[PDB]
């Protein structure tokens, strides 16, 4: 749980140096980007229920069988565990948006969801599937700019499922 | 004396009375606790007006005077313990306090 | 930092970040360029706001370096001065991330029982950060000498 | 407040006010002088802000104040207005807080427990504070409009 | 707990009243202040220390009882203990002048505080006096103005105990 | 807690006497009823949403004062406070109609109840009346016999708030 | 009984009792009739019952009446068939109830305390709880024989 | 009941201490706002049954169930003890304006004040709306600065009674 | 205090203050600045008056520190003093306040079993009280004196 | 109220029983102490209100807070009062010594004064204290064989307080 | 809680001086007993049941109602409860007896147990009796030179209770 910031933080504490000119040009970089990063956030907290509805929706219409009896989402508990999970997956990714790392995805989201989903039979592939579903429509929301940007946390999240 | 004033001259007579006190105090009951947990704290406020090298100089004399007296081995080291604790909690507080 | 504390706070109640919380790393976001300018000007000086901090301190606490003292000694002196060198570092840390976690986090949290293992008096480290305040302060300019020295006594006050 | 929020924060692990608490309260009270303005457009145009979200409203569902609905009658419709009149009141309370405290404490707790008691449609709460912020938006300026928008848009999340 | 902009916001909730122009009177007022008020908080911040102990030394100078055996001072112990409560009226007054509401003194410090102390067998009178002790130290460090509104907190405090 | 059954037995079990007709009387009599509160309690757990939202609205339409600004149920947590206050009188008017007896309305409502009222400034006169609102609308969805009895525990608790 | 058993339960829980915990009382009201027949059976029965147990015990335990024996004696022999009655008398309470509780609170709860401090061995309360099980369960068609032979059962487990 | 000179003399005498300046100063400014309370304290004693005339006029054109049949205020007798409430507010007020304090307020007035309208079954949301009719109708003939120190008076009842 | 006083008259007669009681308020608040003066002087000069008083007490009743007496001893002396530097304080709490209300709540009330308690004679500190009034009749001057001496008069009266 | 004869009267009439030779043994031995108990209700009796000066001087010697500015018991009111309470301790410690049993402690004195004093802000350890101090006053007054007498009834009051 | 060694040092460092005469004198009576309490303290400790056992014999003996329905000790719940109430005095007393002071039974006993039994319902003179019962089984246990020593802290107890 670490933002850019802390990141040269500790990187530069680690060796023990005082901090360089690479080190404040990496850092105006991701001041200069905060503002976009804020009101992708923003709209995000926004729209957070809607791409919720979208991406159940979508993810509920490409696979159908998760539904119907026999279907890993196929049960009111398990399409409301479903559903959470894209929503906790969700405001994690916009999380790490604003604090520009990928640490908090492993200290919070991937810190022992693999093999959760493991021993529970999870298909990853369904779960991949469902992030890319989500990453494709938040992108058109938050803007080309906020889009790329996002897309690196969510294929992040992707990877470390997968 | 003269330079250290009546009232921090009071203060120092009455603060060896009662480490030699708490000295009796802590004999009758069997433990040293409360020299211990009274000193684990005194330092820092001593330091500004007042001497703490002088303060383990005083001890140190009351610790030999006692254990004059007593004349047993085990006697003389109890006391000296009693007396250690101070020294040791004085010494211990070379930081601030815990 | 502040988008971290702001991060941690908004998942503590499992929600969104609030307004008040994106203002917030707005305006931190918005003045991060002063906070630079601020880290470089200390950086670029260390070595100076190092030497005369010892002078200060070693001239208001004799018997530190008297014998007898903790930091009497060539190589307990560099010790000194390098313990010095560290938290110079540590609140360049703090100003980059616009609030006081790095301190926290590398050299506050459990820096009284350290230096009860090292014997160190913690009077002596907060003349030693005060000193370093007053030298830095007085680089920097008036604007940026209260925030510059709202760190060092938070550091101050941290060690006592 | 963010006042209270900084001061509750620093007393919960007893201690004065970090340097990051002191900026971000200097951050709030430079910005009261805007705060009271947009407050203080939003009081001025109260009735026009109501008058257009309930036109608004009414109009994108008409089944609100169709028969059969929830806002069915001339007494109904007051209500459905007079709970649009209070969550503005709520919104500037919050402006000049500089947090969406006061909204939360008077119009979020309990909300949806309330309107489930008066069969009083979520989505059309939802819809009705989206107007609102729509036309409230309309007024202020730009800069001005998305700090507003962040709280009517709280508000619409926390309905939600 | 409440700071001065929750009061106003709270008197008018209860009135079922939008701003009027003494609301934004009072908000404007509040906020003239507040850059006076963080200065004075970090100054008092940077100096309790200071303050704490030369209020203490006030305090047991003219009341040598308290320390004498048989006085509520008496022990290393006992001085602790008093030396952390004169810490803790210093912070929450400075918590009141940085709300600029004595709604914190009320709720935190000063209720149940008349009754802790009778049954631990402190003496009122003399907290009181540290206190005031407290104030006198403080005005000098904070200036004028800044001693005015700190000197509103501690006779709260003062009042409120006695 | 304590039903008829149950309080027979220990009025019995106190005189250490064996059971006689006159118990016998009383037992027989419960178990006669206990279809009757059965098919009532079914009624009103299925109903119970409704009946809240009847007596609320009678309430609130009777006194408007107390929804109002400066009303004691004058904020969502307020009126949601009431509601569930509401709630919990009718579940437990339900639990003593279906045992019988009016114990768990002593030990588990009552005491203590009228004090904390006091304390918060909730109008008890008011909630009386809410309690009385709630058993004009019980006793129409559950009949004439069922409305005597259920009667017979909302009045227990009306007159044991006063 | 039965209904205070299903009324914690979804108090407990903050529930309504659910459509089963209906059909429980349903069932146990229905049974109300054979109940109060089988109470009644075993209460106008209860001088003969005692004195059959009192017997049967003792010959199969002819300690306790020994010399040297708990019950040797005539008082407490007459305490012995008093603790009996006792049990009786709860045995027929638990049957009106539907269920062990009136036996679990007005006798079970601390018995073995309670006999330990008077020097009552446990193995002769088992004994003597069989001996008025045959007895009582002598009288009684199989149905109810079943019925209350389990409330019998309980007792001795308790006792054990 | 204490004035802000008795307020004065009792934080003096609990110290033990003899007046000093402070002491000084706060009396002056009493005596400087004294002339102010003692001409706004006349006019409302010389236009007490105007300012209750229009504030009831005002208060039950407002709310005109209270008057209605079935509202608190329907017969002669509760009309009567409505406006007498009214004279209580506007007196009790001036009182306290007139003493500089509000502790008669604490003091005959609101101590109580809550439990003894709620077995009445007073409406307190319409009390505290009267109390306001009051207040904007003693400010206009008082003038703006005595109506802003007789604001913090009847501010001060209406959020004891809220 | 005055104020006080005419509330409390028209609250017993529950009755707006009439202009009596609102211009003998003008006037005392017209002369609050003088009663501050004579304060003052009489706050100045307390352990003048207290000296001489108690000497010109223990002139006229050298029974007092006369052994066996109440104030025999030096503690019981300054305890004596002591009480008459309380009932200045009293005195000068009355001329702020413009009432013997001050000392008759502090110092009146009880005084009677108070002194019994200690045993204390009364008449005693009746003298002791008169010297305080010549005393300090003496310092003020002309009018001044008139109305402190009032004060005194009553603590006097209600001493005997 | 109930005296030890008028206790073992009592328990017997509750019993229904005539006097067994328990019930002698214990009014015999009332019959042993009453000539004592006599004796020292005389005592008491003579020296009330000297066994009050000395218990009152000796608890705010130890405790000189109370009667110092700030403190409960300053002012002639409060110090009266607090001698009026030790003059109603004694006399009722009396009353129960004289009759043998403590019922007299309950009625009259213990019900209510808990409440009352925290009602009042009367400090409870300093009443303990000074019900200690009348009790080892009037010891080496009424005698030993009378101080282990009066000493159960003095520590009834003050575990009562307690 | 204290003990004899702690009441005594305590009464020597309030005043600020050494051990005196007396101090010495009360500190050689403790020690004196102190082989024969602890010898009485390990003889209770290895037979509490036994105590327990004839003590309550004894008491059930003399008071039947108690164990008969209608009685307090009527059920095995409280009949346990009332010999696990007599092991509480018990091991109390012994504490006690091994502290030479009665501080441990005011605040671990005293403190709590009249609002206790009064809210139970249990006979309080019953448990006095029980408690006199526990002391001749005591006395007779550990021998008169310590049955003295434990009857001192009984009788506490007992007039603790009445
Ligand atoms: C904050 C980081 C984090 C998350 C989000 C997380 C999710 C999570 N999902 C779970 C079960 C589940 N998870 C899912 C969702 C999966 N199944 C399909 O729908 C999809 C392919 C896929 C969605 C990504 C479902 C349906 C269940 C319940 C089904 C079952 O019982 O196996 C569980 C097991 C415990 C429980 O549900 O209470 C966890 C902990 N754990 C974490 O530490
Ligand atoms: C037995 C356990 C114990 C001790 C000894 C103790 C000492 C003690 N001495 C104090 C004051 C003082 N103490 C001293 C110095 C004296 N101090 C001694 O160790 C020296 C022999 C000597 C001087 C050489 C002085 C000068 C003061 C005045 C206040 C100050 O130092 O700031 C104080 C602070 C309270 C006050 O100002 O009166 C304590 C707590 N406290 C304890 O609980
Ligand atoms: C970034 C976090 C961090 C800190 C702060 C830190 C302090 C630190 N200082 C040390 C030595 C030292 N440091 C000092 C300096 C102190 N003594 C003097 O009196 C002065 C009052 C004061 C400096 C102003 C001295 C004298 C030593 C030598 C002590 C010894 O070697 O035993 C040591 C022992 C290990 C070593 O020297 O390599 C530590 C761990 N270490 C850390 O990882
Ligand atoms: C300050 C915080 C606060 C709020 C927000 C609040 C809302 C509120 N709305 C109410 C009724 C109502 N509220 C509405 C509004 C809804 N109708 C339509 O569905 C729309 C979607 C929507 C409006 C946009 C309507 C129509 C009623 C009338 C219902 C009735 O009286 O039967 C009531 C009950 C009033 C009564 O006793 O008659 C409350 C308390 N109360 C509060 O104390
Ligand atoms: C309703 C719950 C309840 C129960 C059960 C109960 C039992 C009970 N049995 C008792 C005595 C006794 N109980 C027995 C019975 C024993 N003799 C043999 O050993 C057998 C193993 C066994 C019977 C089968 C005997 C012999 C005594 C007399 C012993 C004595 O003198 O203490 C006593 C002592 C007081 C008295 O005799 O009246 C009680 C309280 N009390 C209760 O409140
Ligand atoms: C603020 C109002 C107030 C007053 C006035 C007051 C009187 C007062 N007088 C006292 C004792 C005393 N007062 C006196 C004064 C007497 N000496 C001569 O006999 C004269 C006749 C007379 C004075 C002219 C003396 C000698 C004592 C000591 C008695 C003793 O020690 O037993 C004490 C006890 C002091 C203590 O226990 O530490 C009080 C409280 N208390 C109050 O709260
Ligand atoms: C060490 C401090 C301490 C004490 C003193 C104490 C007493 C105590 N006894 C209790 C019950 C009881 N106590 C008794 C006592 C007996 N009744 C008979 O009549 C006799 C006269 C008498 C003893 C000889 C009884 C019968 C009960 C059961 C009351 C009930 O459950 O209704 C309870 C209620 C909790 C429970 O039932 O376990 C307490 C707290 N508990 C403590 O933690």
């Amino acid at each position: 749980m670490q933002d850019a910031i802390t990141s040269v933080i500790n990187t530069y504490d680690v060796q023990g140096k005082y901090f360089d000119t690479s080190a404040f040009d990496k850092l105006k970089a991701y001041y200069a980007t905060g503002e976009l990063r804020v009101r992708a956030a923003g709209t995000i907290s926004a729209n957070a229920a809607t791409i919720i509805k979208e991406a159940s929706a979508k993810l509920f219409s490409n696979q159908p069988d998760l539904v119907r009896p026999g279907g890993n989402a196929y049960t009111t508990r398990r399409y409301a565990a479903c559903v959470r999970d894209m929503d906790y997956f969700l405001r994690y990714a916009t999380y790490a948006m604003l604090a520009g790392d990928t640490s908090i995805l492993d200290e919070r989201v991937l810190n022992g969801l693999k093999e959760t989903y493991n021993s529970l039979g999870v298909p990853i592939s369904s779960t991949v599937q469902g992030i890319q579903a989500m990453k494709e429509v938040t992108g058109s929301l938050v803007g080309s700019g906020a889009a790329k940007e996002m897309g690196v946390y969510f294929d992040y999240l992707s990877s470390g499922l997968s | 004396i003269a330079v250290y004033g009546p009232e921090r001259m009071q203060k120092s007579l009455r603060d060896l009375d009662w480490f030699l006190r708490y000295v009796n105090y802590s004999l009758v009951a069997g433990d040293s606790n409360m020299i211990l947990l009274n000193c684990l704290g005194l330092r820092e406020i001593l330091e500004k007006a007042c001497s703490i090298d002088a303060t383990i100089v005083a001890v140190q004399e009351m610790r030999r005077a006692a254990t004059g007296y007593l004349k047993s081995n085990d006697d003389k080291e109890l006391v000296g313990s009693y007396f250690d604790v101070i020294i040791r909690s004085l010494n211990a507080d070379k930081s601030d306090t815990p | 930092s502040v988008v971290t504390k702001a991060i941690v706070s908004a998942d503590a109640e499992a929600r969104y970040l609030s307004p008040g919380e994106l203002d917030r790393i707005r305006g931190f976001v918005s003045s991060g360029e002063r906070r630079l300018r601020v880290a470089q000007t200390l950086t670029e000086s260390r070595e100076r706001i190092i030497k005369q901090a010892g002078d200060q301190l070693f001239q208001k606490r004799p018997d530190l370096v008297s014998p007898g003292g903790n930091a009497y000694g060539a190589e307990r002196t560099a010790s000194c001065l390098r313990d010095l060198d560290y938290y110079l570092r540590l609140v360049t840390f703090g100003i980059v991330a616009g609030d006081v976690t790095p301190i926290e986090e590398i050299g506050v949290i459990g820096v009284k029982e350290m230096y009860r293992n090292l014997e160190v008096p913690l009077p002596g480290m907060v003349e030693a950060v005060k000193a370093m305040k007053s030298v830095a302060t007085g680089l920097l300019s008036g604007d940026d000498s209260a925030e510059v020295g709202y760190y060092f006594d938070y550091l101050a006050g941290a060690l006592a």
